[PDB]
């Protein structure tokens, strides 16, 4: 069952889907095929929560029923920079204007 | 797989799958004219996050028996998001 | 060309609405004229009588906004196996990121107001070009 997921770190948002019985550690696979980062020097987060390695997206919470293709789940990334890893940080979007007076 | 990177105006950078970018026949010119980057300095995060919903939706639903679901705009967005279709022809 | 075969031959049919629309069936007559039929709420389905080779067409009763039923345009009934019902499901169509916008400003702005809106002339007047079955049998007859 196809998951469809935001993965975000900074000012980045990968657009992918996997399989929710796919693991963390193959997402973080996924991760290195676009922005060339091992999975040692990467971190999955669900909100402020760190993802387990072995654990299957289901497991996460990335359900097909809570990551559709037009209204994804987000996946925080945080890279390891040298030692230490930084804090997930995760940009937002620029907001909306205030809605027009004939809408 | 290939991916290509679409940045808004305000500098954010989104990935998606080479396949689903070129949903927009804009994109596949400003592609095929870094090289697999787009810049839209006229379509901010909040409008072009949405665009890459869209073409996850129009590959995943396109030519499918499962029941499709509404492609859901919120108000706020709807204005802008019109111009970057037109403008996109997607 | 757009009209039902007058074939006299009872087809039973299962009209499914699959879409979060209020549908509007549309029978094209023997002269090819749309002739609505009773609205379908969201997720509901009607056993309702009709007949080989005529022509149906689907759309959402408030705006006119075009349906796909089994994936295409058209619904023709046909011969029904071992006395089972043909199932004519209704699902709204992967709409272009730009029809999909014009349905949602148009559901948010009276039809007066689209001049006040801040956009380009060409999105006016494709705001003002409501869909209708008119133009689309238009649109079917010369394709
Ligand atoms: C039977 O009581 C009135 C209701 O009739 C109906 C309601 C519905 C719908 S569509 C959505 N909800 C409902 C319930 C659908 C069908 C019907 C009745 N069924 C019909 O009206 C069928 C549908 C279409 O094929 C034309 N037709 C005919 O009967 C025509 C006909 C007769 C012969 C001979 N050849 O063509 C007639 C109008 C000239």
């Amino acid at each position: 069952m196809d998951v469809f997921l935001m993965i975000r770190r900074h000012k980045t948002t990968i657009f992918t889907d996997a399989k929710e019985s796919s693991t963390v550690f193959e997402l973080k696979r996924i991760v290195e095929g676009i922005l060339k980062r091992p999975p040692d020097e990467q971190r999955l987060y669900k909100d402020d929560q760190l993802l387990d390695d072995g654990k299957t997206l289901g497991e996460c919470g990335f359900t097909s029923q809570t990551a559709r293709p037009q209204a994804p789940a987000t996946v925080g990334l945080a890279f390891r920079a040298d030692d230490t890893f930084e804090a997930l940080c995760i940009e937002p979007f620029s907001s909306p204007p205030e809605l027009p007076d004939v809408m | 797989m290939m991916y290509v990177k679409l940045i808004s105006s305000d500098g954010h950078e989104f990935i998606v799958k080479r396949e689903h970018a070129l949903t927009s026949g804009t994109i596949k010119a400003m592609l095929s004219g870094e090289t697999n980057e787009v810049n839209f300095r006229e379509i901010p995060s909040h409008v072009l996050s949405k665009v890459c919903m869209y073409f996850t939706y129009k590959v995943r639903y396109t030519n499918s028996s499962t029941e499709i679901p509404e492609f859901p705009i919120a108000p706020e967005i709807a204005l802008e998001l019109l111009m970057a279709a037109n403008f996109l022809d997607c | 060309v757009l009209r039902s075969v007058n074939s006299r031959e009872p087809s039973q049919v299962i009209f499914c609405n699959r879409s979060p629309r209020v549908v509007l069936p549309v029978w094209l007559n023997f002269d090819g004229e749309p002739q609505p039929y009773p609205t379908l709420p969201p997720g509901t389905g009607r056993r309702i009588h009709s007949y080989r080779g005529h022509l149906w067409l689907f759309r959402d009763a408030g705006t006119h906004d075009g349906l796909l039923v089994n994936q295409t345009e058209l619904f023709v009934p046909s011969l029904n196996v071992d006395g089972q019902p043909i199932f004519a499901n209704i699902t709204l169509p992967v709409y272009t990121l730009k029809e999909r916008c014009l349905q949602v400003v148009r559901s948010l702005v009276k039809p007066e107001n689209y001049r006040r809106l801040d956009i380009v002339r060409s999105l006016y007047e494709d705001l003002e070009d409501h869909p209708n079955v008119q133009k689309d049998l238009e649109r079917l007859t010369q394709e």
